[PDB]
RNA sequence: UAUGCCAGCUGGUGGAUUGCUCGGCUCAGGCGCUGAUGAAGGACGUGCCAAGCUGCGAUAAGCCAUGGGGAGCCGCACGGAGGCGAAGAACCAUGGAUUUCCGAAUGAGAAUCUCUAACAAUUGCUUCGCGCAAUGAGGAACCCCGAGAACUGAAACAUCUC
RNA sequence: GUCUGUUAGAGUUGGUGUCCUACAAUACCCUCUCGUGAUCUAUGUGUAGGGGUGAAAGGCCCAUCGAGUCCGGCAACAGC
RNA sequence: CUCUAAUUGGAUGGAAGUAGGGGUGAAAACUCCUAUGGACCGAUUAGUGACGAAAAUCCUGGCCAUAGUAGCAGCGAUAGUCGGGUGAGAACCCCGACGGCCUAAUGGAUAAGGGUUCCUCAGCACUGCUGAUCAGCUGAGGGUUAGCCGGUCCUAAGUCAUACCGCAACUCGACUAUGACGAAAUGGGAAACGGGUUAAUAUUCCCGUGCCACUAUGCAGUGAAAGUUGACGCCCUGGGGUCGAUCACGCUGGGCAUCGCCCAGUCGAACCGUCCAACUCCGUGGAAGCCGUAAUGGCAGGAAGCGGACGAACGGCGGCAUAGGGAAACGUGAUUCAACCUGGGGCCCAUGAAAAGACGAGCAUAGUGUCCGUACCGAGAACCGACACAGGUGUCCAUGGCGGCGAAAGCCAAGGCCUGUCGGGAGCAACCAACGUUAGGGAAUUCGGCAAGUUAGUCCCGUACCUUCGGAAGAAGGGAUGCCUGCUCCGGAACGGAGCAGGUCGCAGUGACUCGGAAGCUCGGACUGUCUAGUAACAACAUAGGUGACCGCAAAUCCGCAAG
RNA sequence: CACUGUCCCAACGUUGGGCCCGGUGAACUGUACAUUCCAGUGCGGAGUCUGGAGACACCCAGGGGGAAGCAAAGACCCUA
RNA sequence: CCUAUUAAAGGAGGUCGUGAGCUGGGUUUAGACCGUCGUGAGACAGGUCGGCUGCUAUCUACUGGGUGUGUAGGUGUCU
RNA sequence: CGUACAAGACGCGGUCGAUAGACUCGGGGUGUGCGCGUCGAGGUAACGAGACGUUAAGCCCACGAGCACUAACAGACCAA
């Protein structure tokens, strides 16, 4: 497929946001990204 | 040829999408409309009185 | 020690099919190093690296077989396997034969051995389907 | 006496129970419109390290003023590094600044981008020029004006009823 | 709208074979039928629910069809 | 049993709860002791109730037996083994050897769709039909570069917006105007090739070379819009012609070693220039039977011949190229010829898009050429099917070698793979799946020859009833078939085809593979075609043919509430 | 007509399972009890009642006689 | 019912034994035709072509094979 | 190691020994090896299907015998 300026943007977000909660936050938090997806197991919109 | 399994191979076509309006992927790209509030067929955003219960 | 990676960039390097490339047994330590291609262009030239030839299939035993052929052997009712049709095509046949038939005649007017009319009258029996082939053509112009 | 039955003991598994409540549910009083000066909503950004939430908008967990407040502070969030604060910070009230793109969405088009100056469209006034204005869309229900079922009850059923 | 043909491709007569907590909510194998035409096929496009579409089997309209799906009426009614 | 009130009590010198145990009550239940627990808990009276469970194929959660059981075998893709490397650990991660598997795909490039799955390093708790040091997994970084490849521009079926009108009304509705939208492999379309480079990009970066558009300036030019192009169906076919493949000989390199054979290479683009066959036409000529084709056909309305104008390839030739590429040589001829080019014929109750654009319409030099896409997979693990699913899923590589009619089988290259991913043992029993072979009999089996088998390619001889004269028909039936030596014929020739004479081996010569069993009678539907996606493929539906009905168009039939 | 393991009547063999071992590792089903058998009885179709008979426990493999086996609140029939 | 053999080619019960054994020809879904009946939908105690057969055995039962305990160190032969 | 066998079980031998294998004989299965020589229709020659000889040959054996060469070693344990 082809995608355009801001399809990509939006993927672009998607796999940013695709990440580990920081090692440090855990400590703040005194001890999960629940949004964690995967590409094959998972479904994006668009 | 099966309507189950067989059939499901031959989807790959492209028609709910990312609505520019409300943020919900159901904007129809074919017609260009969006199910879920309406873009692109109403100024006025789809809503229903059916969407909830009769007395609430 | 795994030399994947490396395979692909000597095979791009050596330019031939990744089945093909060899890597010495004794040398995967510093094959193992290597990063760049410019690592593994290095160690193709110390032969660490290199490439098998492709392989041809031998047409000896076809030739033979090609030459029994062209002297007309080995061509047998039990060795066809096509339609008479199919291993000679029949308009094909024609076209061969009415050409040859016709330059032969044009051959023959322009030289003067036939007039005009004899040509023709020949040349439409021709086109008829007249004569077998040019030597039939030949008898049959000697009346 | 093996395999094993019933009960208990010690330890698990499990998360009932008891205790606790940052959330609910209901009632009562008060108050009550927003939007072309572009709302509500959404997208995408934005932090030293930042995924979620919250906030904010290229001035981006913020900038300014007045008052309050006060030796502490840098959100949720108890880390590390570093910084800010007696030039009175943080924090709170009020007022102001900034306020990307899509969005009634209004120059034309478009799955939040693009293309070459724009009240698009419908109106009123009219210096007959978009010059001055209006409408559009949102809101928990309430309210006004129109369109208007059936299941159901009648122990069936059609008027009637719902 | 010819013939043979596992060319590509379309289909599916029989085995009532294999499978039947399957590889698979319609699959596997062999045999079999079509294969220049009313042919097959990709994408785009149109037709919408008492309505479509149907060389007609009540067939098909997203595993759903003698009236799709979702939510609402709704906590339908029942002497069972 | 909950909570409220009044009265009145208990608790860190240990409340509630829980576990085990003692006592009371017919009983619902009350109470004490010990352990645990570590902060709340009662009684009486009057109230308050979302107040008591063994049951509803009741609900949610948790847990056992089932069971160390089934599966991790079956698909025409049976795949491994011996050494070694790394590592704490190796059947399955990597190297080598040996052995295999895939050939319209298991190879190459891509559309959709996915969305980072791509590259590197470091890992193995998770994911993986076993293991794992591996990975589409985990952690951390990195990666997609364009005037000339797409988008972008054009219009297609068709869509929407505005206006107009309808509607009680609208987010609804048909027409008519306007505008816009609508094609990323696969409609049209200004222009890019070759090489080098990276871990991952690449006609995009780099090197070399080239090209297009617009604009500026200069020269030329007054022509400029008529026309041509874009721009087109199905069937048969001729000619030109490249890649490929093959044949001949030479050069470079490799292999094998009783022979003297076998393999690979021998390269080189876009672009610029130039050549032109066919079609059309003109001059000449003067055929009253000649010219021409594979075929049709052509001609005094002027044939052949001769000369001429116009005029083709993604093709030839020269440049490009003391570019590039190669270790080296760094060929020349030929045949058959995909692509590409250009003709001829036939067919239609069927007629095979439009628009933007281009040409028409010169040359120099310069400047400009923005914006968006660009990784990877594209599948027996990256898509859809809940899965790392034997299913489904578009395009092109259809010209690699032998074979043969062949894009068939079978075998083998280039390329890919051992991941249609658990293994180890037992002459390895019974039983099952899928197969091989079975004496004599030969359908006795069975509803039924179901299943299996028989036949089979090609050539020659030969071929009944019936018939719509097409057919039936490959009817049936019979014969041949290899190899070797030397030849004949057709053709320009083939590494094309058809035969002859002699020799000769086997049980068997379409030796495998590929590859019809045949005949008769009756019923049905004329035929090709359609259908119950998923138990029915048929005699059912369709069909041409036949017939009846309505209607002269301000019609008949039909949709809409209306505008239509 | 031809041919043949369809059959008389079965045999031998091949490949993959099956069996043993390492590793991985479910589901169906479960009121309870349960070593049964022959009779009888009982709502007339009993492992569980009665009377006898038999029965030392546990495990492996097997083909499936019974559990009116398991699977789906019978779709036939009647009733509403 | 019929034929040839035969000593004879008896009948019946076992959920009209036997589909977690087979088959699927008949019966008896969904398709279709004919006759008859029906205004019609459709029907038929008529005929006809086509039309599916799930499950890894827990207990019990039996066929075979083992390990234990009892009788109470061993070998061999018996009853 | 098999007179036995799906696990288990059963049977035999273990140097005081022919239990299994190697080797050699025997007994068997095929049917006359590689190479060389002669012949061979022909062909200038090259070449040549094939024939004869060497060859009762070559290849092969789930059987027997001989034979301690190799391996049944070394050795651990229960036990009134
Ligand atoms: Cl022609
Ligand atoms: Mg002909
Ligand atoms: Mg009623
Ligand atoms: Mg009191
Ligand atoms: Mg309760
Ligand atoms: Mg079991
Ligand atoms: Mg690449
Ligand atoms: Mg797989
Ligand atoms: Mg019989
Ligand atoms: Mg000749
Ligand atoms: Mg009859
Ligand atoms: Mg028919
Ligand atoms: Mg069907
Ligand atoms: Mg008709
Ligand atoms: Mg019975
Ligand atoms: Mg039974
Ligand atoms: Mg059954
Ligand atoms: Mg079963
Ligand atoms: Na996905
Ligand atoms: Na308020
Ligand atoms: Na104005
Ligand atoms: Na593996
Ligand atoms: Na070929
Ligand atoms: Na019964
Ligand atoms: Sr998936
Ligand atoms: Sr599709
Ligand atoms: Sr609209
Ligand atoms: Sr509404
Ligand atoms: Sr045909
Ligand atoms: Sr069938
Ligand atoms: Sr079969
Ligand atoms: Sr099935
Ligand atoms: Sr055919
Ligand atoms: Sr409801
Ligand atoms: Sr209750
Ligand atoms: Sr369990
Ligand atoms: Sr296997
Ligand atoms: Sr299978
Ligand atoms: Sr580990
Ligand atoms: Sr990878
Ligand atoms: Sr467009
Ligand atoms: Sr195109
Ligand atoms: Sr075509
Ligand atoms: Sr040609
Ligand atoms: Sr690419
Ligand atoms: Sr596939
Ligand atoms: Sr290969
Ligand atoms: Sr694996
Ligand atoms: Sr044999
Ligand atoms: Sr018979
Ligand atoms: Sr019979
Ligand atoms: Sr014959
Ligand atoms: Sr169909
Ligand atoms: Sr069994
Ligand atoms: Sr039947
Ligand atoms: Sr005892």
């Amino acid at each position: 497929g082809k995608k355009s300026k801001a399809t990509k943007k939006r993927l672009a977000k998607l796999d940013n946001q695709n990440s580990r909660v920081p090692a440090w936050v855990m400590l703040k938090t005194d001890e999960r990204n629940h949004k964690r997806r995967h590409w094959r197991r998972n479904d994006t919109d668009e | 040829t099966g309507a189950g399994t067989p059939s499901q191979g031959k989807k790959n076509t492209t028609t709910h999408t990312k609505c520019r309006r409300c943020g919900e992927k159901s904007y129809h790209t074919k017609k260009k409309v969006c199910s879920s509030c309406g873009f692109g067929k109403s100024a006025k955003r789809r809503d229903y009185e059916w969407q909830s219960k009769a007395g609430e | 020690t795994d030399l994947s990676a490396q395979k692909r960039l000597a095979a791009d390097v050596l330019d031939v099919g990744k089945n093909r490339v060899w890597f010495n047994p004794e040398r995967q330590g510093d094959i193992a190093d290597a990063i760049t291609r410019e690592d593994v262009r290095e160690l193709v030239d110390e032969g660490a690296i290199q490439a098998k030839d492709k392989k041809g299939n031998s047409r000896g035993r076809a030739r033979e077989r090609q030459k029994k052929r062209a002297k007309g052997h080995q061509k047998g009712a039990g060795s066809r396997k096509g339609k008479a049709g199919a291993r000679q095509n029949s308009k094909e046949d024609w076209e061969s034969r009415i050409r040859a038939q016709r330059t032969k005649l044009r051959e023959l007017r322009d030289e003067g051995t036939l007039s005009s009319s004899q040509y023709r009258d020949l040349y439409d029996k021709a086109g008829g389907g007249e004569f077998d082939s040019v030597a039939d053509l030949e008898r049959y112009i000697d009346a």
